[PDB]
């Protein structure tokens, strides 16, 4: 159900993610990726190989591109924790804010034990405009995530 | 604007002659110079409470509560002299404005002037008593004549049922907090504080406006989308589909 939208042109989720697992990038100099000097680093195995050991999803994401269109059906793999299930009611035609790469970058810092399913408690679309039905739909509902998008597209 | 004043210090019969000037000089602008005129009798109570005072002084039978028994086609003297007619391109619109004494609506002064024209507006006081300006009762208020004026060509094609949507979630409103005082805080669900929400914003944007805020119509429907939107789609029954997958959704 997750079905984020693609942008015709290039998805500006896949850029600002791609960026993130280079934030882990820990160069021998101890000091981080920083300013137009970021291009040019002579990055041997030394320095990538802590990379594929502290960021699991560089890891995760070769066992998906290589084990899913080859389609090794004995793979001991987890599909079920790597993207969560979108449950929402049907009848309401409801797109989200939160695409198909976002919603697999907040399911990664969560308890391993609530990552397979993602209920729709309230949203502004359907459920109006008001803060008494915010307050009233997330009451007492158990751990949830809000997610909000503001007029300058933060 | 012309404007004919006439104080409490000036004598008695200028006061019953003063909307005969004004309306002498409004079925000229109107039906001899093509305008489209606005009247507007401020303290018609006073009147009333003149015409007592001239008939007191020839000895004359008092009727209903010491008002003459003429009152009703003295009052309809003034009162008719308005509406469009056929031929002129002209029009005289009445805003006569009354004192009920002591907030009693069947005094003969409200009680004839409701039996002649077309509507109240009711400036309420426990409005103004929370500092609303201006302080307007939707709820008895009423315009026969709404029909008439809206719609296609006039406003636009949302206004007659945003106005009667509003007055629907107003009316629930009035509704929940007359009964949240009396049977307590505790047994509001969730739908119900929604209709506390818009009568607190309905008398913030909508109904408070200040007095130097000019607002054309089509910035106070634009005002009255915005509020409900407060409601979800499925909340909103008063509105028909057509027009609710227009102008709803922002």
């Amino acid at each position: 159900g997750w079905t984020g939208k693609e942008a015709p042109g290039p998805n500006p989720r896949v850029q600002v993610l791609a960026a993130q697992l280079l934030s882990d990038m820990k160069l021998q100099d101890g000091k981080r990726l920083l300013g137009p000097q970021w291009l040019d680093y002579d990055c041997d195995r030394a320095v990538i190989e802590d990379w594929v050991f502290r960021v699991p999803h560089v890891a995760i994401f070769l066992s998906v591109v290589i084990c899913k269109g080859f389609l090794v059906l004995c793979s001991s793999l987890d599909l079920t924790t790597l993207v969560p299930e979108r449950q929402v009611d049907q009848g309401r035609g409801f797109e989200s804010i939160l695409d198909v790469l976002s919603v697999m970058y907040i399911n990664a810092q969560l308890p391993r034990e609530q990552r397979h399913r993602w209920r729709l408690l309230f949203s502004s679309e359907l459920h109006g405009h008001s803060f008494s039905q915010l307050c009233g739909h997330i009451t007492h509902r158990g751990p949830c995530v809000a997610v909000l998008e503001d007029h300058d597209k933060h | 604007v012309c404007l004919f004043l006439n104080l409490a210090n000036d004598p008695t019969i200028e006061r019953i002659i003063t909307p005969r000037l004004a309306l002498t000089t409004a079925e000229f602008l109107a039906y001899q110079c093509e305008k489209h005129v606005l009247v507007i009798l401020t303290d018609m109570s006073s009147y009333a409470e003149a015409l007592r005072e001239v008939s007191a002084a020839r000895e004359e039978v008092p009727g209903r509560r010491g008002f003459p028994g003429y009152m009703y086609t003295d009052l309809a003297t003034i009162y008719e002299r308005a509406g469009r007619v056929e031929g002129r391109n002209g029009s005289i619109t009445q805003i006569p404005i009354l004192t009920m004494p002591n907030d009693d609506i069947t005094h003969p002064i409200p009680d004839l002037t409701g039996y002649i024209t077309e509507g109240q507006i009711y400036v309420d006081r426990q409005l103004h008593n929370r500092q609303i300006y201006p302080p307007i009762n939707v709820l008895p208020s009423l315009s026969r004549l709404m029909k008439s004026a809206i719609g296609e060509g006039m406003t636009r094609k949302d206004h007659a049922d945003v106005s009667n949507q509003l007055y629907a979630c107003y009316a629930i409103g009035k509704d929940v907090q007359a009964m949240k005082a009396v049977v307590g805080e505790e047994a509001l669900t969730s739908d119900d504080l929604l209709y506390l929400e818009f009568l607190q914003k309905f008398e913030r944007n909508f109904i408070a406006q200040g007095p130097y805020e000019n607002r054309t119509v089509y910035e106070t429907l634009d005002i009255g989308w915005q509020l409900l939107r407060i409601f979800p789609k499925e909340m909103l029954k008063r509105i028909p589909q057509s027009t609710l997958s227009e102008f709803y959704p922002r």
